[PDB]
């Protein structure tokens, strides 16, 4: 094929075009977003019971859904939670690979006919099916400055008018409000209601009649009288427009004749559906719009579309309203492609300089400045065509890659120039024969790579998602560039180079040129004299590589373990937990303290801070809360001292002061989807109907025992709430019968006040929006004020609450869990300092073990992840080894010779093992991907040494030692320019301290370190290993 | 204070080693959340019989009432804490305590069907004729649930 | 056919008819299924002990075994052979009668004193200034 | 009494029924055993 | 039924049409409103 | 209608090119393919 393309240039550009508008083309239609779908699919049921607490919502929603979740394709596990403030979560987690659509589609489908089973009022807010593994591309914060608009006010003005426009915006996939649009808020008042002889029941009924949409008909409607001439459409009552017909609302018409409206017994004005999230950023009364990426969307486009229509709505923005970007995505994706451009733009300029350096030519300097971005461009094209998206994994596997690009590239023009300063051949001859000694060597190593890169990307779950993003990129740019090799470097070589003469090594020119032409060569003769006499004793050296093989083992195993690397995000989070019953004014008090540090002691750092009272991710409340810091520009933070983990330490540290409050600050997870990803996920089950109190006392000795092993584990806690004291009120049944009031009467009166009541919806300004009817304030804090709420008997005469009524205090979960239809606690750790999870695990199991009768577990998450991932490594690593040997055995033609070549990979992984352990990273993906490129290359080295030795061995009749020495001579230039080049290449990465840092310096210290071990010692090793295994076998 | 809020919480987990060492630091053995309950009101709930010995021991109120006036021999008696019932009740636990609603731990006991507790309180003079709010006495409850053992005893 | 747009298509049209139908029949639970006529296979479960009846062990299978293996993927549809317990309320005519009652009294009657009310929170949102309480408010629970 | 889902594998979801009996066996109350008196899936597997 | 096309495009179309966000592959979506109470939202998408 | 009018110049285009650079794979020319490509508007003004 090399000699097909050297006679048939133009052919061989044709195909080079073709490949590069493939991929300028696939460059136009090619998806963008900062990470692909890692987490498994996940679909989250979310329903709402106003007034309803854990265990009213638990076993009249929760249970009876669980129950109907059958019949669905492909369920790993299925986990739930209810909690005091009305609200339960279903999330049913997939198996990976299942259709999202099909898998909501079917959860979807088992809950409709599930509908009838719940509460009328739980029917009434409805139950949402949405596919909750997606993420966010960016946070729309709206805040008004003037102190004109509440909370309240602020979010139905982005419902009524924003919302759907950034829903319609081009690339947007979903749009969820940071709040509520207004509800016309009854808040009812019991001396008044009582003054009338008047019940919540009566309200209720009223505004039911009085605001309804009634259906009439049509005059001279079919079938007519004959002659009729008109038809019109009859309208009768339709729905309340505003707070003043809902004033005018009648209840009562006293004996006097005077009437008795909603207005006199409540206070009626626009407001919230609950009250229980308050929203601030900055201090000020705040709302926001959680944008979502859509299927194949351009992320930068999105984005640029969503500022756009934002910019339009500006100017009908009331006075004082404001839009800010509290969390936005696309600054990472924007850098990630930036920093790629820029280091395959220095990749170029970096060999074009070696290249002049040592060939000293622009003739051969221009033709790896056409092949790489050749191969770039085609790997996009094959990117596209399998699926997959431009993203931060995709954008540094294309970065790892250009190490093994520039390599081919090289090494078929410096093997072309050599052959012609040797053998004295023209151009076209030269390369002919060139491309006839690396044709079957390039091959052979193009399916080694694959061995390596390929069983990688067939892990399971979430890692294997990650792995294949890379394996997909490297195996693409290394296929690609190997047939760029076999087409058109060979064509561009026998056509673009120019003669050399015979024995002309560049010593009879001057100045620069003519001396380092001088050293090098004198340089030649000095390595190829240190082989002579490290082949002498290659006993000793054997030695020398038993004690790299150990050192290797012994740093790989202390060197600490992490999957992905904690970024500077320029956002991250201070949860505040409060003590049981605290209420909201208590948990804002601490949320403003938060706030007024991060604006007065990091003032340099912090941009604002979102401070969110009610809402926690281990559980909800008045007692919970969560301030989302948002930081200034990285550029304008320089140091260690103005980073996230810096500013982190400092806010844990000065919160810690705090009385009566759990305050501390966290980076987020280096991928928001997939959650933390650092430690265990544990399911402590009732397999035998125990009860919530003896789960609880189960769960308390799994913890007791885990805290008396310290060695092994850590932080073990558990994830929920814990139980808190509930005012349990009984209703005398003879009592309420004796005094003739029902029992809907009573508990309507109690529900409706005390909870709140959904009775039915009106129109404000062309839009649909709830009526809540509930109790003033005042009338509805402290067990005092249960005493004022009358309800009428059947006799007509008003009876207090107390008079029918007991109460006393127990305790109760303010939030229970389900996991697989059964009750659960789910408890969360991590292994020690030097121990691994899966040992942690191990011990955790060994601890559930001796637990009462009746009590289960099982792994869920991240450990149910890691578990099934750690069954295929194995097997997976073995297949890997075994079809390496296999290529390099049929390269070689020889069970022997292929080991020569495997005995390198330990030279590249010490090198890597070294700078990690110095520069204090972790064992992470970027660093395992950085290993299988820098075992690739040092490999690549070695098969071309192999090759040359094996050939001039079979071919010329040379022996063992004389092939050798002759091989690394012809050798040692094309390795030390390819090596020279990508530790540059890969220097900007490593000392990189800005945006993404935490993944640059991941790829590049491991890559960089490799490298330098894999050249120096590969060099005087691989001599050593051909000759050690050829005398051995034959 | 501190340490009150720990002893609190350690009365309640019945951590007895912990409550050991805040009797020896002088945690307040009359701390009170919002409720009202004291370390004692809790112990006696969860059924930590040690912690409310080491609690009584260290001037713990015995006749210590909630916001809605039950005391820690009513929680003793409702959730069936035999051995704890009795501790209180040596220590001088008010055996005809009535709460806001005029319920006895007599009432509680006979409620939830405690037969041994029942049988302990009235040992200790229980008032047998004793009327909650609605004029019911144990017997009353005893009757309605059906419990022909209970029935018996107060007879 | 896709046996899963077969069924998607089946219950779309399905859903415009469960309105239509009595209530009693809605919660009852309509189910659509893609699976065989025939049985996969039979998993029975005895007491080698005598210690469990007929009736106690339909109970526990339906209780704490029939869903997870509803749940699992492959399993179409699942035969509960026997009955999961239910609260029997076997009524007598002859005293329902003598107290002047019909079975509409019982009915009413354990709607009204079986039932889980939402009784809101005591301090519950939005709340009054210098509120330091708050509680969940418990009501009528199931009866167990 | 345990149906087929459409087109699902009949080796491959017994061996999944299996192994979720095999999680709940350990939490039986004493006596209570299962048994295996109908099953055409072995057939298959033996048959091949 | 009973609704004018103004009640029935408040309450039922724009309520819908609102929540048709995110759908793949959607080229345009058209609706009407009648005095029958009636409202068909139609979805064109792309071929293929 | 549309849609096909503004896509009809870029499918133009996209062919011409893919018939040229085949040429010049086959005659091993840019020179023969040109001297091809330059009778397509003679075709064309025929068409119109
Ligand atoms: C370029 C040429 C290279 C082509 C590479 C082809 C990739 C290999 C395809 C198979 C990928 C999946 O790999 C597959 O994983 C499962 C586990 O889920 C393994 O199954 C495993 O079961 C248990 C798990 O505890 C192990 O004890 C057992 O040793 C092993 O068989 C399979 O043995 C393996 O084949
Ligand atoms: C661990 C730090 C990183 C170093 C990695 C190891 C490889 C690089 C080290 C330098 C290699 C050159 O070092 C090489 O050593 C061998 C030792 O047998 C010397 O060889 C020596 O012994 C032989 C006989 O055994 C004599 O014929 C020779 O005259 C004598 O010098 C070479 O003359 C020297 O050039
Ligand atoms: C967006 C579209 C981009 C891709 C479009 C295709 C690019 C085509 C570019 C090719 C022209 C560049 C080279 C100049 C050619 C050129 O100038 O042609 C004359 C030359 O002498 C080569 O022809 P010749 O040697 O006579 O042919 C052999 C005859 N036996």
């Amino acid at each position: 094929m090399p000699n097909f393309f050297i006679d048939r240039p133009i052919f061989a550009w044709v195909i080079a075009i073709i490949i590069m508008l493939a991929g300028g083309l696939a460059i136009l239609k090619l998806p963008v977003a900062q990470y692909p779908t890692i987490a498994p699919p996940a679909v989250t049921i979310s329903a709402s019971y106003p007034g309803a607490d854990a265990k009213t919502v638990q076993d009249t929603v929760t249970q009876v859904i669980e129950q109907n979740m059958n019949g669905i394709d492909n369920l790993m596990y299925m986990s739930s939670n209810s909690d005091s403030t009305g609200t339960v979560q279903i999330t049913l987690t997939f198996e990976s690979g299942t259709d999202a659509d099909i898998a909501q589609v079917q959860v979807q489908n088992k809950l409709q006919l599930a509908m009838p089973l719940l509460p009328q009022e739980v029917q009434q807010q409805g139950v949402s099916v949405e596919k909750s593994s997606s993420s966010f591309l960016m946070v729309v914060g709206v805040i008004n400055t003037d102190g004109t608009m509440t909370q309240e006010d602020i979010s139905d003005y982005v419902a009524a008018n924003m919302k759907d426009a950034i829903s319609r915006t081009s690339g947007v996939g979903d749009v969820q409000l940071f709040g509520s649009q207004y509800a016309m808020r009854i808040w009812m008042n019991p001396n008044e209601l009582n003054k009338f002889q008047l019940t919540p029941v009566d309200v209720i009924t009223a505004i039911k009649a009085q605001n309804a949409q009634v259906a009439a008909g049509q005059l001279g409607g079919t079938p007519p009288v004959k002659g009729q001439q008109l038809n019109a459409s009859i309208i009768a009552q339709t729905r309340l427009t505003s707070t003043e017909e809902f004033g005018k609302i009648l209840l009562k018409v006293n004996q006097d004749g005077s009437r008795v409206l909603l207005r006199d017994v409540a206070k009626i004005e626009l407001g919230g559906e609950n009250y229980d999230i308050i929203a601030e950023f900055n201090g000020q009364p705040a709302s926001g719009l959680g944008i979502k990426l859509a299927t194949g969307a351009n992320a930068l486009d999105t984005a640029a579309a969503i500022r756009a229509e934002l910019a339009k709505m500006e100017p009908f923005f009331p006075s004082g309203l404001k839009i800010v970007y509290p969390y936005d995505t696309t600054p990472f994706v924007k850098i990630s492609i930036h920093e790629v451009v820029k280091t395959l733009v220095e990749a170029i300029i970096l060999v074009f300089l070696v290249m002049y350096l040592f060939l000293q030519n622009f003739r051969a300097t221009l033709i790896p400045t056409i092949a790489v971005p050749v191969v770039l461009l085609g790997t996009f094209a094959v990117l596209a065509a399998f699926g997959f998206s431009i993203n931060t994994l995709t954008m540094f596997g294309m970065v790892l890659a250009i190490g093994l690009l520039v390599d081919d590239a090289i090494v078929v023009v410096e093997n072309v120039e050599r052959v012609m300063a040797e053998e004295g051949l023209p151009p076209k001859e030269a390369t002919r024969k060139s491309m006839g000694q690396i044709q079957g060597a390039l091959v052979g190593i193009a399916m080694v790579l694959s061995a390596v890169f390929v069983p990688m990307a067939f892990f399971g779950g979430s890692t294997g998602a990650i792995y294949r993003q890379f394996s997909i990129t490297i195996v693409s740019a290394m296929a690609l560039s190997v047939l760029v090799a076999l087409i058109l470097t060979p064509a561009l070589c026998a056509t673009m180079l120019k003669p050399i003469a015979k024995g002309d090594h560049g010593e009879g020119k001057k100045g620069f040129f003519g001396w380092f032409n001088r050293m090098f060569e004198k340089s030649t003769h000095h390595y190829t004299d240190s082989v002579g006499g490290i082949l002498r004793s290659t006993g000793r050296y054997l030695v020398l590589y038993l004690i790299i093989v150990v050192g290797m083992a012994y740093l790989f195993v202390r060197l600490p373990s992490s999957f992905l690397p904690d970024e500077d995000q320029g956002v991250f989070m201070t949860m505040v937990q409060l003590p049981a019953g605290a209420t909201q004014e208590r948990t804002q008090k601490v949320l403003n303290e938060v706030t007024h540090y991060y604006l007065t002691k990091e003032k340099n750092n912090v941009e604002s801070v979102f401070a969110v009272n009610g809402f926690g991710f281990a559980g909800r409340g008045q007692n919970t809360g969560i301030a989302f810091v948002s930081l200034k520009d990285w550029a304008d933070r320089p140091g260690e001292e103005n980073k996230v983990e810096a500013i982190t330490m400092r806010a844990t540290r000065a919160f810690s002061q705090i009385k009566d409050a759990m305050v501390f600050a966290f980076n987020l997870p280096a991928i928001v989807e997939l959650g933390t990803a650092t430690g265990f996920d544990f399911e402590l089950i009732d397999q035998a109907g125990l009860g919530h109190e003896k789960l609880t006392q189960a769960r308390n000795q799994l913890l007791a025992e885990a805290a008396k092993h310290p060695d092994m584990l850590t932080s073990v806690r558990p994830n929920g709430l814990e139980d808190t004291p509930q005012f349990k009120i009984d209703i005398d049944q003879e009592k309420a019968q004796a005094l003739g009031v029902s029992i809907n009467d009573i508990n309507t009166t109690l529900g409706a006040a005390w909870g709140g009541s959904y009775v039915n919806d009106f129109i404000d300004r062309g839009r649909v929006k709830k009526v809540y009817v509930m109790s003033e304030a005042k009338y509805r804090m402290l067990p005092d004020d249960i005493g004022d709420w009358y309800v009428r008997a059947a006799d007509g005469q008003m009876v207090p609450f107390s008079a029918f009524s007991s109460s006393r205090w127990e305790y109760g979960s303010p939030r229970l869990e389900r996991y697989n239809g059964l009750p659960s606690m789910e408890i969360l750790g991590q292994a020690a300092p030097g121990k691994s999870t899966g040992e942690a695990m191990e011990l955790m199991e060994q601890l559930a073990s001796k637990l009462p009768t009746g009590v289960g577990y099982d792994w869920t998450g991240m450990s149910y992840q890691e578990r099934l991932s750690g069954n295929q490594a194995p097997s997976l690593y073995a297949i890997s080894l075994i079809v390496v040997f296999l290529c390099l055995a049929a390269l070689y033609e020889s069970w022997s010779i292929p080991f020569s070549v495997m005995l390198v990979v330990p030279l590249g992984v010490i090198g890597a093992l070294l700078a990690a352990t110095f520069r204090g990273l972790t064992n992470d993906v970027y660093f395992q991907v950085g290993l299988l490129t820098t075992i690739g290359l040092s490999a690549k080295n070695a098969i071309l040494i192999v090759e040359f030795a094996k050939d001039l061995m079979d071919k010329e009749g040379k022996g063992l030692i004389e092939a050798t020495l002759d091989a690394v001579r012809m050798a040692l230039r094309p390795i030390l320019m390819t090596s020279l080049a990508f530790i540059l290449g890969v220097m900007p990465l490593v000392i990189s301290t800005g945006a993404g840092s935490g993944a640059q310096n991941a790829v590049g210290t491991g890559v960089m370190g490799g490298m330098v071990t894999a050249t120096v010692l590969a060099i005087f090793f691989v001599p050593v290993f051909f000759v050690v295994v050829r005398r051995r076998f034959s | 204070s501190d340490l009150g809020k720990k002893l609190l919480e350690a009365a309640r987990a019945g951590r007895d080693d912990e409550v050991r060492i805040l009797m020896a630091n002088g945690a307040d053995v009359n701390a009170a959340d919002v409720v009202g309950w004291t370390p004692l009101h809790l112990a006696a709930y969860w059924g930590h019989l040690e912690i409310v010995e080491v609690l009584l021991k260290n001037g713990a109120d015995v006749n210590a009432y909630d916001t809605l006036g039950s005391t820690p021999l009513h929680l003793a008696a409702h959730f069936g804490h035999l051995e704890i019932v009795e501790v209180l009740l040596k220590n001088g636990a008010d055996v005809n305590a009535k709460d806001d609603n005029g319920i006895t731990p007599l009432h509680l006991a006979a409620n939830r069907g405690h037969l041994e507790i029942v049988e302990v309180l009235l040992k200790y003079g229980a008032d047998v004729n004793a009327q909650d709010k609605f004029g019911k006495t144990a017997f009353d409850i005893s009757i309605n649930n059906g419990n022909e053992d209970l029935a018996e005893i107060l007879q």
